[PDB]
Order: structure tokens, then C-alpha cells, then sequence
């Protein structure tokens, strides 16, 4: 089952006090009027299997027993990875981080059935109705946001405006996918996306409404502005700029391998006076080979990426060897000066190419 | 997207009659962006001509009269509008789209009447919040239309005057910063 | 001229770093916003400056005088007068390369808006302001437009320069003689050569530079390992990129704040001509 | 009376003050929030540099701060300098019109307001002046028959001011802005020539 | 001089009426710019003046 | 053009009092005026109607 998110989620971005103002902020945000799914959870629909967390996730609960009592986070959920559980019992609410083998089908009931076992646990915490919540991982920690409000409905969201209120911000580090709903013996999920909100503080300093900047035309024009309120006029919000269908890639029709094998693993090398040059030419490579060969000491490329390397062309390829101290090769770069570089061999002020040495006291 | 030999970018790829000659690789633009291309397989020639954009320029009444709104796509043709953009494709779907010469206009209803010009847009065109309302564009009138009745001996003569008080207002300064 | 579409192009990568620098392109798409605006207000305070589109008799007795050259021409779309063709046509023969290069260079976020009023609605004006003068005196400037014969309007012209009106009565098929000779002169003349309008020209060519400096300024380095941004992120990955790409941002932001500025001082130059145009008319 | 009123209910007519307001506030308000931008900088609260790195690296974050805040205030400078540029024309307009319109009366077409200009009082406004221009203007016009001169004895009368109308019965001559007929005298006509 | 919670600067510190909600730590001027800070011991409100 | 080839009606144009003529002078990167104008002087009362 779904419904319509109208205007729920707002939450304050920061903790900072501001006032009588109009403040725009890009963040996570539920978007407005969301398609958010709907359960019927009481003790009729039990199964309320788990869902995934995505970047986050807003929740809310419509109730009057007590019935919805607290989530489980996390990846595996099998106490092959940490995991986060958050349970409000009877008398205290819980937070713990633990490698907890959660249970089958976790509820409460006089019975306590979340989870078989926990271990290796580095966090914990021990503290008619509308209850609103939010849940983000970020920028390592796990933080929460919550309001609650008194209603009289039989279904269905409520219409109306208010700001959740920041709860905790846990400093754990976890991995943190998919989420389910702890049941005592109807709530929304709702979705976060990244969002620019332009936030209506009073002269309390309350959020008192809010923009969704992206939603629609009118309100982009008062974000552009930075005013709820926009006179008749035109106003130049944005750039319309048509997305790419697909991409294609053209790369020539060469299927003659490159010969590196034969310059890495000759036999003897040539001296650094008398330095030999390669020509590499009509052939395709697999640069990749070379780099995670992890057999060279030294692997230092100029105005070229190693990693992406792999994945453009060249016109020409030379490939130059010498053997020389182990104390020499710092002198194997651009704009360098001493007996090797000065009368051996010099790289030019704007090279382009890649430096690639290895230990040869084997050899 | 597009990536021939490395050389990578966007664009809508289009069969040339730029006649390259056989040594050519690339055909470049004043700023250095791609004009046309060679395939490294089939060896023809492509013109690159990027995707299209413009000016999203918002047409609106204020908000203390109404939340309508018109959508002027600026230097865009209706017909490529549509398909993308940050995304409000329930405007594009509309049963009213006019191509004005600013641009595809989207959401206001073409009228074939003339008014002073309430909302400018461009080349003639304006737009208005009228009846039931909705935002009209039109054609803007100059002014009411009149033959002076000239005629090689008749006057015309005032027998009457309106003493007339017109408010003109000019800046003179702004504030000090230091 | 976009900020983020000048500089960056196609980039997200470019566009983030872009956003440190704040305010900056913000800044300069509304100063060419407000410049863009004020060529409107230039063009309606010269020209709206008649309350309604006053139209010529079709019995064209104006006692000699001969305004065919001026008058609009009924048999043309455009409904120009013969010499506002003229006057057309030269300085179009420049540009009204410039429109299609900017097409071409369109490709790097240059967009040119279309003015408010039309060739057509500009010609109308005129219409209603010259049928106006030759049917009625000043008068329709003051308020409502009278009617009196050319002939006596003239009369009282004279009489504005301390010469008596008896002069142009005892003269005037002299006077009329006279003024449809120069009226030709002017025809003549302006279907001669086009240099005597390069003023409009001059503005056009300089608009026109300004454009072609400000697309060439992305063929510069700016010490970057290569001018199209499109080959750093080919070839460098972020942390090295991201150095690259800041000279680039760098100067191209330089080039539109160069830009920008130029062209708020032209607007102050074409707006001090407006004001100039308004009060002659 | 309608100039008190309409000053009491239209927000539109004092827009050119107002304007002029909006746009010095808006610069001093942007070039503050310049301010709170990186520039590529680890932090744009300077204070978080110093506080975190040492000398020889802090000087290149500080640096890029230092290059576009610099960078910030030639913009506003800039742009200031061109709003000056035009409030100084607006200045120069407006003192031209005291002299012309206030201290004495222009025969200047449409510069002292619509209509034939009779006089204008000066009001002050913030940061601004304002003109009330009081004028002439023609109303309620009559068509006449008319005349260039009199034929009389043989010899051509014209006007020496005003114009010769005709009910359609009677000539009259007339001042030209105003209907006011007097018979065609000796006293207010001059002969030159005879009327061929 | 001061410091709290890391915030460093210079300023004149000034009893508040700016009632800030009870997690909020800091404060700010219309333009963004720092206008307010809780104390961390007596958690009242200081005006950066 | 106008204080110096013509005669200017235009109020304080052309220096204070009415303008009668003005004569041009040379001067480092400037022109100066000269503006000769009637100031009237020594009023005496009168009754009118
Ligand atoms: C002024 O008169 C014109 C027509 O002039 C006629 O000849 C004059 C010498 C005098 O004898 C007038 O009484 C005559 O009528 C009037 O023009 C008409 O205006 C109406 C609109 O009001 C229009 O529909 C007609 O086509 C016009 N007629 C022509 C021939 O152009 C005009 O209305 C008169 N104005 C006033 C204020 O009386
Ligand atoms: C967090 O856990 C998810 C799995 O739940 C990881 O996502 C996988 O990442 C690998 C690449 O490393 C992909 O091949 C898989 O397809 C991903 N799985 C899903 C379901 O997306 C993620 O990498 C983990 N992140 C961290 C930092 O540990
Ligand atoms: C809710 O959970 C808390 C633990 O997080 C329980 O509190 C503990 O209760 C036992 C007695 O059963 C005490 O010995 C502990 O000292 C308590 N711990 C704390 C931190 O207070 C609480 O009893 C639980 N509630 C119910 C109804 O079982
Ligand atoms: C608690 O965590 C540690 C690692 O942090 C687990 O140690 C691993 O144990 C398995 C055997 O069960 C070994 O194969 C791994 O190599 C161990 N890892 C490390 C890093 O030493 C430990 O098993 C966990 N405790 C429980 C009860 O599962
Ligand atoms: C902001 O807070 C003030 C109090 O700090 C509120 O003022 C009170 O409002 C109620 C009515 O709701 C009055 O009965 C009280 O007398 C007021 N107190 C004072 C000291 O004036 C105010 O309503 C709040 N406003 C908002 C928008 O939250
Ligand atoms: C707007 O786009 C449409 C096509 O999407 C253009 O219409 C076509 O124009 C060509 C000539 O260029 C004709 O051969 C086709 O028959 C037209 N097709 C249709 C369906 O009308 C239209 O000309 C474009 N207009 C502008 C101003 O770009
Ligand atoms: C008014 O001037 C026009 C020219 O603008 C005259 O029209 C020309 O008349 C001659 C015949 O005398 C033709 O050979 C030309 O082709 C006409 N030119 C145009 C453009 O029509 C017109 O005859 C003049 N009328 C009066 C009364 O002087
Ligand atoms: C004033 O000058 C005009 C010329 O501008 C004279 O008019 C010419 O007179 C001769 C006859 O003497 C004619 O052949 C020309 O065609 C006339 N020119 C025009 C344009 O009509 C006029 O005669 C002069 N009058 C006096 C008193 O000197
Ligand atoms: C034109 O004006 C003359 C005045 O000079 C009018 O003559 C008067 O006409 C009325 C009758 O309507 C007589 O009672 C007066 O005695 C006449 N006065 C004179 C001096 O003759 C004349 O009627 C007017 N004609 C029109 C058509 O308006
Ligand atoms: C919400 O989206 C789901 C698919 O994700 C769709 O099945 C459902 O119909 C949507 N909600 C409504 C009210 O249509
Ligand atoms: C050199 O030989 C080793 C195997 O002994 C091989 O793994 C390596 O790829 C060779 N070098 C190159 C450049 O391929
Ligand atoms: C690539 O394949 C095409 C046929 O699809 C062939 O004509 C062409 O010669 C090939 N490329 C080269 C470099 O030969
Ligand atoms: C909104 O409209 C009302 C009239 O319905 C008017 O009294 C009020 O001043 C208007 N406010 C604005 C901001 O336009
Ligand atoms: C507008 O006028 C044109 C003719 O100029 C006509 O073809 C068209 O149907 C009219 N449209 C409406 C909506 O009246
Ligand atoms: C810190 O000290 C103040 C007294 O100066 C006291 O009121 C406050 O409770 C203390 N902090 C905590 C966390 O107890």
C-alpha cells in the first residue's frame, strides 16, 4: 500500500539558531508530496518483512498502543558484520552495536524475542499519537531526528507542517543497507534524497515552512529568489540541458597484442649511456598487467593517470630501458639534473609518459 | 555520450557532408570543442552538434493572486522540450504548448486578442493572468488605433483645458559604503 | 551567457568545484540579466513616446510636401517606410557573421534573446509618431492629436524661428519644392553608402568582438596540461584533476568577470544614447 | 488631491527609490556571503586554518582565501563604481530639471511632464527627489473650417497670432490653444501682397 | 579572545535574549555569520557582539 | 552649441541670471565659459492688479 507524503520530513539541518530569516540548505531531504509505502502492522498485517535503508530513511507511526517499539540496522544481519539495534521496552529505550544473530521474525510480546545471540559489542546506550522519525548514516555517525504529535484520525497520513527535531548522533562506524520494524505483541517508510530546501525560521527561530526547491516551478522561482512570497514577473530560473540517452565508445578495431612482456622480462638490459628505445605501434594494450603487476618499486607517470591509463589511446608508444643505481632512479624525472640525468638520459620539461623501476640484484 | 579513440564528450552525432580530407582525424570549433569527427572503424565523417539548452524562465502572476505558473524553455524548440532537464514532466505532458519565437512556451493558453503587455516574453509576445482564470499569451497591442481626420482646411481647437500635476522621480544618491 | 555552462560545459566534476567559488557565477548571469532588461527600457522610452497608433488620411493633401519616402510602404510584411528599408538593409549587411557564429559558439552557453518589441511593432511606432506630426503639429504630443493643414502647421514653424508667416504662404510651393529635393538627397545618400550609419554598425561590430574574444578565451591554457577540459578528466584521475581543472575555472571565470564588466559600461554608453534618442524625439 | 492619494495607495509609483535601495543592499548582502566561500580552501573560517595547519602549509590555504575575497571586493568595487556612474547621470538629470522646471519654465516638450508646462514643486524622497509638474493640458476640441489669410480690397490679411476659423457663416481669428473668436480687425491682422 | 567548543574569535560578549532551542549550540545573523554561542557549564546564551 | 552659438532660455544652463552670451576659452584638457548674463538689481515696490 502507498500514500502521499504531504510536506512531512522536514527536519532541522544543523544545530545552529537562526531567526526571522529564510536560510537555503542542500541536504538529505524527503522529498515533498513522496510516494511513501504503507503498512498496517497490529496486534492486520504481521509479516513486515525487511526493508532496504537506501541513503536513509523517514518513518512515521499512526497509533494508540504502544505497538511499534524499535528497529534493527544493518547489512548481513547475521552476526557475520556488526549490527545496530534500537528497542523502546517497557521502561527504558536501547541502543546497542553488536555482531547480534538477530531472530527469524523478531517481536516483543512478558517476552523479549529479537535476537539468538550477540557478541563483539563497541556501542551502547540506555535512556491518537502521531509519532515522526528520521535515520541517516553520515559522515561517520549514525543520527536520528524525531517529533511527536497528537492527532485524531482513523487512517492515513495527516495534512500539516512540523520540523523533526535532532534525537542522537551515535558515532559508530558501521555499514549500514536494510532495516525492520521491532513489534510489540499502521506506519510509513519514506525514502530520503538529496535535496535543496529553503528553510522559513521565525522569530523564534522554529522552522515554520519550507521550499522544496526541486519540486515544481513555482517553488524553484522562490528558491531562486529566496522568497516564499515572488511579485509577478519572468524569472530566469535554471538551465534545461538534455541528459545523454547512452553512451558509445569507438575505440580502433586492433586486435595485434602489444609486446611489453618482451621489454620487462629481457635478459640483459641495455647501458644508460647507450639507452635502447622500443617503438610501440598498431597494437593494443592492457596497461592494467603493468600496474597491478606489484613487481616494480618504483612507478611514477606524468601528466597520465595510472589507473586510467587503461583506458585511453596514444598515437605512439617508446619504450626506453636502462639498468642504474638504485640511488639514480629519483634522478628519472622531469626537469632533473646530475651524471645521469645531465649526461644520460633527460626527460623534457612537459613529458607526458610513465617512470617504471624495480630492484634488479638478482638479475 | 561519445568516446572515439579517447577524444570523449556529448553531443548528438549526425552524418557529415564536411568532406575531410583522407588525412584528417578531427574537425574542430572556434573554442576547440569538436566539430566533426572520424569513425576509427568505418571511416566516416561525423558532425557533433551538442544536445540542446536554454533558459528555463518561469512565467508567474504573483503569489498572492494565484500559484499558476508558465514555463518559457528560452531558444528551444516544443517539439525536443519534453524529455528532459530538475525534472517537471506533468507541465510538458500539458495541453498547452506555444512556440513563440523566445522559445517553446508551456502552460499558458494562446489568445488571439491583444492587450497592453502585462508580462514581457519576447518578439511581440507577452503573457497575463485573466479569465476561470488562467495565464494568457498574446500578441501585444501598441495602443488604441486612430485616424486624426485631417483634412487641408479643417482645425481642430481646444475650447476647454485640464490643469494636469504628474509625479516624476529621480535618484540622486545612494548610500555611503566605506 | 550562462556562468556554470561557460565555464564547466558538460562537467559535473568542474561544476562541484565551481560551487566553491560561490556567489561569482550567480553574480554575473544577473548583471547580464539587468543589461538584458535595459535594451527593452532603451527602446520603449524612444519610441512608445506616442499614446496611440495615429493613422495618415488616404486623400494625402499636404499642400506639396511630398513624405512618400517616409511614409510606410503598404505593399511589404514589414510595412517599413522606403528609406527605413534603406537604413535596414546597410546595417544588416553587417548583422542584426556575427548571429551565425554565435550560433556555432552557442555550443559553449552564449545565448542571445530576442528584443521585446519587433522590427514590425518599432516600424509601427514610428508610423504612428510621423502620421502623428505631419496631421496634427506637436499638439498629439502635448494631448490629444489636432488636426490642422500642413500647410498652416508649417506656417506656424516659421513663426517659431522669427520668420513671419506670410513667407511660407508667398513661398510655399518654393518651400515644398525645396524640401521633396532634399528628402531625395537623403534617399540618395543613404541608398549611396553605408558608412554614413556606422555608429549602429560600430555597436554591432563591438558586441560581435566581444562575443568572439570571450569564446576564443576558452582555447587558453591557463597553464592547464591541456585547453578542453574534457582531457584532464579523461586522463587524470580526481586528486591530480582537480589542480588541473582549478586553473582552468580560474581563468575562464576571469574572462567572463572581464567580459561582464565591459558590457556594463556598453550598456551605460547605449543607455546614455537612448536618453539622448528619447529627448530628440 | 489624486497625488496625495495615489501616493497613499499604489506601491509602484516610487519604484526607481526603491530599486536603487534594493540593488546597494544587494551587493553589500552578497559580498558578505562571499565570506563563507572555500575557494578551494580547507575551511573558509580562517580561523580553522591557523588553528590547524602549520605556517608553510597554512600559507597556501590562506592564500587562495586572500585571492577570492580580494577578488570579491574588486567585483562589488567594480560594480559600485558603474551604479555611481549612473546615479551621477540621474544627479545631473535631476538637478537640470530644478533649474529648468522648479527655478523657471521649460519650453522643452514633454521634459517638465505631459503637456505645455506651466511650473513644478520639488518634494524630497529618500535618496531621491521628486517633481510635481504641474501642465497645460488641451481639452475638449472643436472642429472649424480654416483659412492661411483673409482676401479684403484685393489684398491678403494674416494673423498676427492665432489662427482664422470659421463657424461655417462667420470668420473669426482665435488664439491657437485656446477657442476664444474676436472679429478679423485691422488691429490683429498685417497685409503683405495682393491674394493671387 | 575566545574559545568555545573550538569556535575561536574575538568579540564582545553580550548577555542574550535570543531564546535558542535546547540543541542548539551556536547562533547566527541573518547573513550567516556567527551571532550567538551556548556556554558548555552554564548552558546560557552569549551575544558575540 | 547653445550658450555660445545661440542664446539659451534654458535656466541656469547658461550661468545665473538671464543668459545674454557666453565666450569660449581654451584651457588644458577643458574648455572654460565665459557666461555674460542680465541679473536684475535694485527692485522698488509697486501696488498691481
Ligand atoms: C471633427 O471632425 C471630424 C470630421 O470633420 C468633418 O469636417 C469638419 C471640417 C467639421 O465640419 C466636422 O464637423 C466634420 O465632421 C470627425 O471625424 C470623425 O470621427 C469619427 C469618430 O469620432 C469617425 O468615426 C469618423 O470616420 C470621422 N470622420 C472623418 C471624415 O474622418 C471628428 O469626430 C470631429 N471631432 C470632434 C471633436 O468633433
Ligand atoms: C556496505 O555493504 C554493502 C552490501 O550490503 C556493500 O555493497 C556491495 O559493494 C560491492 C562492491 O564493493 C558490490 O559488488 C555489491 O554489489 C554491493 N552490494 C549491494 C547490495 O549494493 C558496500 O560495499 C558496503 N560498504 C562498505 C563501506 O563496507
Ligand atoms: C529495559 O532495558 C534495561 C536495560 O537496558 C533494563 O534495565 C536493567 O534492569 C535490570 C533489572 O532487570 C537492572 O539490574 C539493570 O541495572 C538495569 N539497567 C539499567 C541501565 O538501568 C530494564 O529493566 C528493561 N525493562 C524491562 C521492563 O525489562
Ligand atoms: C569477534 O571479532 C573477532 C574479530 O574482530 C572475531 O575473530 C575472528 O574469528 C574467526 C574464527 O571464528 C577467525 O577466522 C578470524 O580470523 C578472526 N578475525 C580476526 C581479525 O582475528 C571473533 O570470532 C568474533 N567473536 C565471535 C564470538 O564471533
Ligand atoms: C514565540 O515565543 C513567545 C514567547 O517567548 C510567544 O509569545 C507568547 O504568545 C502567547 C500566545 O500564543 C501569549 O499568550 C504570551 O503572552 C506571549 N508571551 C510574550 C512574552 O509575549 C510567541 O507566541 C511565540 N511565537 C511563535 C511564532 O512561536
Ligand atoms: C521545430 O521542430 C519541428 C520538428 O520537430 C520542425 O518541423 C519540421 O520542419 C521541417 C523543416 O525544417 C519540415 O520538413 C518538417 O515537415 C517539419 N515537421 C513537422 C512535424 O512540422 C519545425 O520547423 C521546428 N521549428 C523551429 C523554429 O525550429
Ligand atoms: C512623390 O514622390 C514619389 C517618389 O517617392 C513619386 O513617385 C514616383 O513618380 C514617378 C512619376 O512621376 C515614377 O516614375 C516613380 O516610379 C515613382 N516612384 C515611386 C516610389 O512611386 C510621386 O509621384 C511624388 N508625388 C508627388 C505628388 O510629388
Ligand atoms: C531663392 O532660391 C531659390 C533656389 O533655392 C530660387 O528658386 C529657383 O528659381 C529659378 C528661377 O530664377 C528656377 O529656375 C529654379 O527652378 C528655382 N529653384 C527651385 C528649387 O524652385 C529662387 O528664385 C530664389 N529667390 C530669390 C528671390 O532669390
Ligand atoms: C456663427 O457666429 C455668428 C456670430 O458672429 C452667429 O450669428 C448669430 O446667430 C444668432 C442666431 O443663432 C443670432 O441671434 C445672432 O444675432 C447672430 N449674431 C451675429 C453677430 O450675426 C452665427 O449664427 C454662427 N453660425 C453658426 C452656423 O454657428
Ligand atoms: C508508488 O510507487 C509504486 C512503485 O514503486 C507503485 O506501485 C505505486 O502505485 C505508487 N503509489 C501510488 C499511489 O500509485
Ligand atoms: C614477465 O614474466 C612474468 C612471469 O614470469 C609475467 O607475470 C609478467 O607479466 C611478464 N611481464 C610482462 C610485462 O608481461
Ligand atoms: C575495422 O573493421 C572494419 C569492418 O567493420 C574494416 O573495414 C576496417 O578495415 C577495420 N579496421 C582497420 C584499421 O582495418
Ligand atoms: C495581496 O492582495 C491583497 C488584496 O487582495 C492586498 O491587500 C495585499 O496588500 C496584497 N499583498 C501583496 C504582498 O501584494
Ligand atoms: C486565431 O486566428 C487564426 C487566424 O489568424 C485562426 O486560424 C485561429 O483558429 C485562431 N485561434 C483561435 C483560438 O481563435
Ligand atoms: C558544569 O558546571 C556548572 C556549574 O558551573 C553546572 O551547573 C553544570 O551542571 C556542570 N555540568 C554538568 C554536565 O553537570
Amino acid at each position: 500500500a502507498y500514500t502521499n507524503s504531504f510536506t512531512r520530513g522536514v527536519y532541522y539541518p544543523d544545530k545552529v539558531f537562526r531567526s526571522s530569516v529564510l536560510h537555503s540548505t542542500q541536504d538529505l531531504f524527503l522529498p515533498f508530496f513522496s510516494n511513501v509505502t504503507w503498512f498496517h502492522a497490529i496486534h492486520k498485517r504481521f509479516d513486515n518483512p525487511v526493508l532496504p535503508f537506501n541513503d536513509g530513511v523517514y518513518f512515521a507511526s499512526t497509533e494508540k498502543s504502544n505497538i511499534i517499539r524499535g528497529w534493527i540496522f544493518g547489512t548481513t544481519l547475521d552476526s557475520k558484520t556488526q549490527s545496530l539495534l534500537i528497542v523502546n521496552n517497557a521502561t527504558n529505550v536501547v541502543i546497542k552495536v553488536c555482531e547480534f544473530q538477530f531472530c527469524n521474525d523478531p517481536f516483543l510480546g512478558s517476552e523479549f524475542r529479537v535476537y539468538s545471540s550477540a557478541n563483539n559489542c563497541t556501542f551502547e546506550y540506555v535512556s491518537k499519537n502521531l509519532r515522526e522519525f528520521v535515520f541517516k548514516n553520515i559522515d561517520g555517525y549514525f543520527k536520528i531526528y524525531s517529533k511527536h504529535t497528537p492527532i485524531n484520525l482513523v487512517r492515513d497520513l495527516p495534512q500539516g507542517f512540523s520540523a523533526l527535531e535532532p534525537l542522537v548522533d551515535l558515532p559508530i562506524g558501521i555499514n549500514i543497507t536494510r532495516f525492520q520494524t521491532l513489534l510489540a505483541l499502521a506506519y510509513y517508510v519514506g525514502y530520503l534524497q538529496p535535496r535543496t530546501f529553503l528553510l522559513k525560521y521565525n522569530e523564534n527561530g522554529t522552522i515554520t515552512d519550507a521550499v522544496d526547491c526541486a519540486l515544481d516551478p513555482l517553488s524553484e522561482t522562490k528558491c531562486t529568489l529566496k522568497s516564499f512570497t515572488v511579485e509577478k514577473g519572468i524569472y530566469q530560473t535554471s538551465n534545461f540541458r538534455v541528459q545523454p540517452t547512452e553512451s558509445i565508445v569507438r575505440f580502433p578495431n586492433i586486435t595485434n597484442l602489444c609486446p611489453f612482456g618482451e621489454v620487462f622480462n629481457a635478459t640483459r638490459f641495455a647501458s644508460v649511456y647507450a639507452w635502447n628505445r622500443k617503438r610501440i605501434s598498431n597494437c593494443v594494450a592492457d596497461y592494467s598487467v603493468l600496474y597491478n603487476s606489484a613487481s616494480f618499486s618504483t612507478f611514477k607517470c606524468y601528466g597520465v593517470s595510472p589507473t586510467k591509463l587503461n583506458d585511453l589511446c596514444f598515437t605512439n608508444v617508446y619504450a626506453d630501458s636502462f639498468v642504474i643505481r638504485g640511488d639514480e632512479v629519483r634522478q628519472i624525472a622531469p626537469g632533473q639534473t646530475g651524471k645521469i640525468a645531465d649526461y644520460n638520459y633527460k626527460l623534457p620539461d612537459d613529458f607526458t609518459g610513465c617512470v617504471i623501476a624495480w630492484n634488479s640484484n638478482n638479475l | 555520450n561519445f568516446n572515439f579513440n579517447g577524444l570523449t564528450g556529448t553531443g548528438v552525432l549526425t552524418e557529415s557532408n564536411k568532406k575531410f580530407l583522407p588525412f584528417q582525424q578531427f574537425g574542430r570549433d572556434i573554442a576547440d570543442t569538436t566539430d566533426a569527427v572520424r569513425d576509427p572503424q568505418t571511416l566516416e565523417i561525423l558532425d557533433i552538434t551538442p544536445c540542446s539548452f536554454g533558459g528555463v524562465s518561469v512565467i508567474t502572476p504573483g503569489t498572492n493572486t494565484s500559484n499558476q505558473v508558465a514555463v518559457l524553455y528560452q531558444g528551444v524548440n516544443c517539439t525536443e522540450v519534453p524529455v528532459a532537464i530538475p525534472t517537471w514532466r506533468v507541465y510538458s505532458t500539458g495541453s498547452n504548448v506555444f512556440q513563440t519565437r523566445a522559445g517553446c512556451l508551456i502552460g499558458a493558453e494562446h489568445v488571439n486578442n491583444s492587450y497592453e503587455c502585462d508580462i514581457p516574453i519576447g518578439a511581440g509576445i507577452c503573457a497575463s493572468y485573466q479569465t476561470s482564470q488562467s495565464i494568457i499569451a498574446y500578441t501585444m497591442s501598441l495602443g488604441a488605433e486612430n485616424s486624426v481626420a485631417y483634412s487641408n482646411n479643417s482645425i481642430a481647437i481646444p475650447t476647454n483645458f485640464t490643469i494636469s500635476v504628474t509625479t516624476e522621480i529621480l535618484p540622486v544618491s545612494m548610500t555611503k559604503t566605506s | 551567457v550562462d556562468c556554470t555552462m561557460y565555464i564547466c560545459g558538460d562537467s559535473t566534476e568542474c561544476s562541484n568545484l565551481l560551487l566553491q567559488y560561490g556567489s561569482f557565477c550567480t553574480q554575473l548571469n544577473r548583471a547580464l540579466t539587468g543589461i538584458a532588461v535595459e535594451q527593452d527600457k532603451n527602446t520603449q522610452e524612444v519610441f512608445a513616446q506616442v499614446k496611440q497608433i495615429y493613422k495618415t488620411p488616404p486623400i494625402k493633401d499636404f499642400g506639396g510636401f511630398n513624405f512618400s519616402q517616409i511614409l510606410p510602404d503598404p505593399s511589404k510584411p514589414s510595412k517599413r517606410s522606403f528609406i527605413e528599408d534603406l537604413l535596414f538593409n546597410k546595417v544588416t549587411l553587417a548583422d542584426a557573421a556575427a548571429r551565425d557564429l554565435i550560433c556555432a559558439q552557442k555550443f559553449n552557453g552564449l545565448t542571445v534573446l530576442p528584443p521585446l518589441l519587433t522590427d514590425e511593432m518599432i516600424a509601427q511606432y514610428t508610423s504612428a509618431l510621423l502620421a502623428g506630426t505631419i496631421t496634427s503639429g506637436w499638439t498629439f504630443g502635448a494631448g490629444a492629436a489636432l488636426q490642422i493643414p500642413f500647410a498652416m502647421q508649417m506656417a506656424y514653424r516659421f513663426n517659431g524661428i522669427g520668420v513671419t508667416q506670410n513667407v511660407l504662404y508667398e513661398n510655399q510651393k518654393l518651400i515644398a519644392n525645396q524640401f521633396n529635393s532634399a528628402i531625395g538627397k537623403i534617399q540618395d545618400s543613404l541608398s549611396s553608402t553605408a558608412s554614413a550609419l556606422g555608429k549602429l554598425q560600430d555597436v554591432v561590430n563591438q558586441n560581435a568582438q566581444a562575443l568572439n574574444t570571450l569564446v576564443k578565451q576558452l582555447s587558453s591554457n591557463f597553464g592547464a596540461i591541456s585547453s578542453v577540459l574534457n582531457d584532464i578528466l579523461s586522463r587524470l584521475d580526481k586528486v591530480e584533476a582537480e589542480v588541473q581543472i582549478d586553473r582552468l575555472i580560474t581563468g575562464r571565470l576571469q574572462s567572463l568577470q572581464t567580459y561582464v564588466t565591459q558590457q556594463l559600461i556598453r550598456a551605460a554608453e547605449i543607455r546614455a544614447s537612448a536618453n539622448l534618442a528619447a529627448t530628440k524625439m | 488631491g489624486k497625488i496625495q492619494d495615489s501616493l497613499s495607495s499604489t506601491a509602484s509609483a516610487l519604484g526607481k527609490l526603491q530599486d536603487v535601495v534594493n540593488q546597494n543592499a544587494q551587493a553589500l548582502n552578497t559580498l558578505v556571503k562571499q565570506l563563507s566561500s572555500n575557494f578551494g580552501a580547507i575551511s573558509s573560517v580562517l580561523n580553522d586554518i591557523l588553528s590547524r595547519l602549520d605556517k608553510v602549509e597554512a600559507e597556501v590555504q590562506i592564500d587562495r582565501l586572500i585571492t577570492g575575497r580580494l577578488q570579491s571586493l574588486q567585483t562589488y568595487v567594480t560594480q559600485q563604481l558603474i551604479r555611481a556612474a549612473e546615479i551621477r547621470a540621474s544627479a545631473n538629470l535631476a538637478a537640470t530639471k530644478m533649474s529648468e522646471c522648479v527655478l523657471g519654465q521649460s519650453k522643452r516638450v514633454d521634459f517638465c511632464g505631459k503637456g505645455y508646462h506651466l511650473m513644478s514643486f520639488p518634494q524630497s524622497a529618500p535618496h531621491g527627489v521628486v517633481f510635481l509638474h504641474v501642465t497645460y493640458i488641451p481639452a475638449q476640441e472643436k472642429n472649424f473650417t480654416t483659412a492661411p489669410a483673409i482676401c479684403h480690397d484685393g489684398k491678403a490679411h494674416f494673423p498676427r497670432e492665432g489662427v482664422f476659423v470659421s463657424n461655417g457663416t462667420h470668420w473669426f481669428v482665435t488664439q491657437r490653444n485656446f477657442y476664444e473668436p474676436q472679429i478679423i480687425t485691422t488691429d490683429n491682422t498685417f497685409v503683405s501682397g495682393n491674394c493671387d
